[PDB]
DNA sequence: GACTATGCACG
DNA sequence: CGTGCAT
DNA sequence: AGTCATTCATG
DNA sequence: CATGAAT
């Protein structure tokens, strides 16, 4: 009825347990497809379930539902808000669900509850599960041991570094910013071809940061330090104008803010700048933003030192702030903090993994197929033989042992042969047989290369990558400077 | 409780009572901070013509209305004190959409009449479809669908457009044609006795 | 840009709109199966979902959220807590939803929330949906028009009477005690054979409600009244027993409490009746209800009136309460206050046009088969010329063709000939085919029968009864007095 | 909050402290009213080797175990005063059951060591698997001769509860002993306390992540 | 249907 | 302090 | 993850 | 005042 234990032998052993799962299967992305678990199982499940960008939008409590009963044993609130902000597009460079309905603001208020809205995969989160049915990722079985479910995605462009991840664990901790989708690729890609590129040619494809807030990146330097290391600190200034007002009066408007910052409190700490009176000649501050722009006009009072005031803001408030670049991630099942270089090479190896598992699932397909439209060749040349054979057998497997031995086809072949049903009896043309078994020996013999041979495998992949640069690839939203 | 216009001004200025929490989100989101408040009701709206006035008054959603509005309830109600041109009621086109407009009218005709005699009192037309429309009629000849199952999975830019743009917007007028007509209408339909509403029900409901 | 509407009118439309819907799409329980439309969206739902008694518990969060998505249209927390409640014993007389995890108590205490608890339909429920795949009850399009959902469910059991209902709407409300399912049906039985039995007759077979948290019911007079009118009131009284105890003092203990009593907030008030001394002679109260007992000591004092405290708390108490029949249901989509007998009327009237649809369906398949059957016996007649004329012809669509106009076969038969497999030409017996098409025949007649006089009809309608009967029939926890 | 016992006895009364509150009403409901008392913790516990003892004292929970045990905190702690002799930890067997557990514990440590050191802290066991039931992979596969994977404590039922883990008759129950005064303060300040270094190098050193 | 407080690491 | 997956 | 209020009819 | 589907 009992049994005695160590208070040191027992916090080791519990918070072990919770120190390891909640730092492989939590809080921290993996390295290549850049996904926390939750995340990976939310898009896999809606995968899964058909709900993407081609389709209509489901009802949001359908999809938590459902991700709950099949892969992430958690709280509903839990996946949903996690759901959420894969959606918000202040949050990630390029969103992985469009959603239906309030799913917040900048201004940190809540989205509506999980009955009200609406959401499905968008385009380019397709890409991160492109080639899934496919056999080219591992997979592993659920807490029901009832289904299995990916542990990484194909990842069909560098999700890692493009939307970035953050990040609280134990013992480790991440902060890894968004980047610009097609200076990631035009970075990967050269790395492709240059294995051993250093930090200085890669910054000449990946300059920085790029956040979906847009606003102003200073510091080369430590980008630098941070592109190296993992770790750097680096500025982040809100984008400002100077409008000029009737009655000789000027005005701040500010139309960019840092990222990860709080639209609503940023406006009331610079109001409670003026209350205070911590800088002379603030008028009044407005939150004039809507639908369609961000504007936060900081209105001066006449005679006032504009200069004065916009360096203030700066100090003081969150007008400007510090970015600390702490990229960590999940590495071969283990917390590593990374600089931009074991991030491109662990996704250029995992591209690696996956187009050649691709290729193999492909080319078995194909030579299975081939080797029945072979058959079938051969069958119309004796199709009423064939009819003849098959009327004198007694059933079906009589039937096959008949039309191997007394015409050589493959157990393969005799069952495709006998399984045909007899409307096909009047599609009796070699040609598109002769076609499609020439497509078919070119498709094979395309991808044999591809597996055979590194440098054919590596232009594949850079291919591909061009193409998903080509299609989401958009502009520069921060801009930089030292 | 309530999110209020930039600038007082009881001539341009309206007040959006929206249904629930979530649409109450989506109109912040959605309007012209200038001249536009929202507050929301999150609930169903009590009745004013059942319970006792003690309840009444210490009831959340009707403290907040006769103090979001400052012109005082029943007869201490000055309409030219008011704070608001228009008010306007933005509720679900569901059926719980319907009550609650029910109930709201019936409160702003038992306790601030002025308002409603004078043409201050809305009703909002959201679509029911999306080009968009509003009737099933209108549907099939913009034929030439998302239902909206309710305020909630609208965005932004559609809700404005579509219902919160002065410029664009339908939008009904509440106003009382037969003093003693409404009264009779009211009272059968909102009032403590059952036996009145049941038979208005059965000889104006159709169940085919 | 702006529409005037009366006051008068626009309170018309509004609550006439709302008084329909909530009357006939809401808080009434439809007259056949028992049910309010939330409550056959979950079962029909779970059951899509092969979410059923001989199957695993799934995640209740995965259910509510198919259900919100397909069906339903509403708050995640209400159609949960209408499942939840389906599933508590001391609220259905024969629960319809199987609950693993904290689903309440009599307490009355919070069931875990959605996230933590598991469910799948009962045995019985499958009963209610018995045959629902057969075209048996008219569907209609879900909110989306995207799905069919049935509008009232098969009923091989009497739910309505057996489980109750209650029951808030406008201009009407409900409450339908619960019943014995063998007593239920075997009035269903009677009257079946007398389409005209009288109340009275039928209450020796039906004597009264059975709540499934037991207790006594006095008031034959009123129950008999209800069953008339649907209109009634009588007694519920506990179960009680006096214990002598050490020297003097005696003990009353409740062993069974009125339906929709909160046992907690009972004990609470028999304690406050002590603590207030309202009445003399209370000691102490304990509940003693343990995780497989209902049990509450109200232990005297020495020297205490023991009728006067029993009589006290029967009276001010809720140790024994007054309910009040009220049953309205939907009858032809409108409300409708009803007794025993216009209920066992709609009943039966449905479950015949169940067992007459179903056995439409049933009969059709077979037919549809005897037909292909037939042309299939024939074809063995002629095997090598049919071969050849789709050798001879140019397709599938003119194979069919030729089959008709050369041999009479019909397009039904001229596609399952010309789509079967090769292998189909070893056979040449026609007796296994024979032995098929007698079986089939049977079936049809007995089909065409049942379809075609009504007392074959309705001796089946009883035997069925009676098997549901046999299999589900429970002793009464409720006891008669008068 | 808590859920008494039907009869004071600090000798025979326990005291259940159950993660969240589902849990905690199927414990209300699995009990044995007469000598167990339930006390659900709503999340997850602070911190009393990081946090200031102004925040400690101001945390719900912390003053609804010192004023429930009833022998205040601390150096002021009175064992003989102690209201149950057996405190009761029922967690669900996940990784965050074995993280309310690690921060339970660092508190009663820090501030009743009178308690933990006189065996009166205990950890409930509870089954991971029921085909009978085991509570190791190990002991599971024998009964796999001659599997409900119990998601967590939300997903068994009063009756099952009751005969598994709380009944004193048929339970399984880790008693807590202190071995080593130094060697567990040490190990409570790697894993609990403020600074991060140590406990990075701690789980290096410890966990393997193969 | 929003709200309340914890863990965890990091400036 | 505030972040975001967890209780 | 429990809590707070309201509608609607009925005794 | 409590009931059970709804905001
Ligand atoms: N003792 C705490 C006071 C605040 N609080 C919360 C909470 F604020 C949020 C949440 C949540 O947001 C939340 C969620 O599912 O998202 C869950 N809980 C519960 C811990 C289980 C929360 C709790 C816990 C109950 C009481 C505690
Ligand atoms: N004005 C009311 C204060 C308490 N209250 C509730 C509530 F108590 C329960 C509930 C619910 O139980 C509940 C549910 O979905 O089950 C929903 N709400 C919200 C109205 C939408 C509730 C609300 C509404 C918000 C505020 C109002
Ligand atoms: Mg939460
Ligand atoms: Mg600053
Ligand atoms: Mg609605
Ligand atoms: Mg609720
Ligand atoms: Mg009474
Ligand atoms: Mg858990």
């Amino acid at each position: 009825n009992i049994q005695n234990m160590s208070l040191e032998d027992i916090m080791g052993e519990r918070f072990g347990r919770y120190s390891k799962y909640i730092i492989q299967d939590r809080a921290l992305p993996d390295i290549r497809d850049g996904l926390k678990p939750v995340q990976r199982r939310i898009l896999y499940s809606m995968n899964k379930d058909s709900n993407t960008f081609d389709k209509s939008y489901r009802k949001s409590a359908k999809s938590v539902g459902n991700i709950m009963g099949n892969f992430h044993p958690h709280g509903d609130s839990s996946i949903y808000d996690a759901m959420v902000r894969m959606s918000q597009n202040w949050k990630n460079r390029e969103i992985l669900v469009e959603m239906h309905g309030n799913n917040g603001s900048m201004d940190g208020d809540p989205p509506a509850a999980m009955r009200y809205t609406e959401a499905r995969l968008s385009e380019i989160a397709g890409y991160l599960l492109q080639d899934i049915e496919k056999k080219t990722v591992p997979f592993a079985w659920n807490f029901d041991d009832t289904e299995k479910e990916p542990t990484v995605l194909p990842a069909a462009f560098p999700n890692l570094l493009v939307n970035g991840s953050t990040g609280i664990s134990a013992g480790y901790a991440t902060d890894i910013p968004p980047h610009n989708l097609a200076e990631v690729i035009d970075a990967a890609v050269y790395m492709i071809d240059h294995p051993t590129a250093k930090i200085d040619k890669l910054m000449e494809f990946l300059p920085g940061p790029d956040f979906p807030t847009g606003a102003i990146i200073q510091g080369r330097d430590e980008i630098k330090k941070a592109y190296e290391t993992g770790k750097g600190r680096v500025v982040v200034r809100s984008k400002t104008e100077i409008e000029k007002l009737k009655g000789g009066k000027e005005q701040i408007v500010i139309t960019e803010i840092p990222y990860e910052i709080n639209k609503a409190n940023l406006v009331k700490k610079i109001d409670d700048v003026r209350v205070n009176n911590k800088v002379a000649g603030i008028a009044e501050v407005r939150d004039e933003s809507d639908r369609d722009g961000l504007r936060i006009a900081i209105e001066l009072k006449k005679d006032a030192n504009t200069e004065l005031v916009l360096n203030y803001l700066f100090k003081y408030t969150d007008l400007q702030i510090n970015y600390n670049f702490n990229m960590v991630a999940i590495d071969n099942f283990t917390p590593r903090q990374v600089g931009i270089v074991p991030i491109l090479s662990s996704y250029i190896a995992h591209r690696r993994e996956v187009i050649l598992a691709r290729s193999r699932f492909d080319k078995e397909k194909a030579e299975k197929r081939l080797h029945i439209v072979e058959g079938l060749i051969r069958v119309i040349s004796i199709l009423d033989e064939v009819i003849a054979l098959i009327r004198a057998s007694e059933n079906k497997a009589d039937a096959k042992e008949n039309l191997k031995v007394s015409y050589d086809f493959t157990e393969e072949q005799a069952e495709a042969i006998v399984t045909l049903q007899l409307y096909r009896l009047t599609n009796t043309d070699v040609v598109v047989l002769q076609e499609e078994e020439a497509e078919l020996r070119e498709k094979i013999a395309m991808l044999a290369a591809i597996i055979g041979d590194e440098r054919t495998m590596y232009n594949l992949m850079k291919k591909e990558l061009r193409e998903v640069k080509k299609k989401f690839a958009t502009p520069r939203l921060s801009s930089l400077e030292d | 409780k309530l999110t209020p216009a930039q600038s007082k001004n009881p001539a341009k200025n309206e007040l959006y009572l929206v249904e629930g929490d979530s649409a109450g989100g989506s109109a912040k989101q959605g309007r012209d901070r200038k001249f536009q408040a929202i507050l929301p009701l999150r609930g169903k709206v009590i009745n004013t013509a059942k319970a006792k006035m003690a309840d009444i008054l210490k009831n959340e959603e009707i403290n907040t209305m006769i103090y979001t509005i400052g012109a005082g309830v029943g007869a201490d109600f000055s309409i030219e004190d008011a704070n608001y041109d228009k008010i306007i009621i933005m509720t679900d086109a569901d059926t719980d959409g319907a009550h609650i407009q029910t109930l709201l009218l019936t409160f702003f005709y038992r306790y601030m009449r002025p308002l409603v005699e004078a043409g201050h009192v809305y009703i909002a037309l959201p679509p029911l479809y999306k080009a968009y429309a509003w009737t099933d009629g209108e549907l099939e000849e913009l034929r030439k669908l998302q239902r909206y199952k309710g305020l909630g999975e609208m965005n932004a830019d559609q809700l404005w457009e579509t219902t919160m743009n002065p410029e664009t917007r339908t939008l009904i007028r509440v106003t009382i044609e037969d003093l003693a007509r409404a009264e009779r209408r009211v009272n059968v339909l909102m009032g403590d006795k059952v036996e009145p509403r049941r038979k208005w029900i059965e000889d104006n409901v159709k169940f085919t």
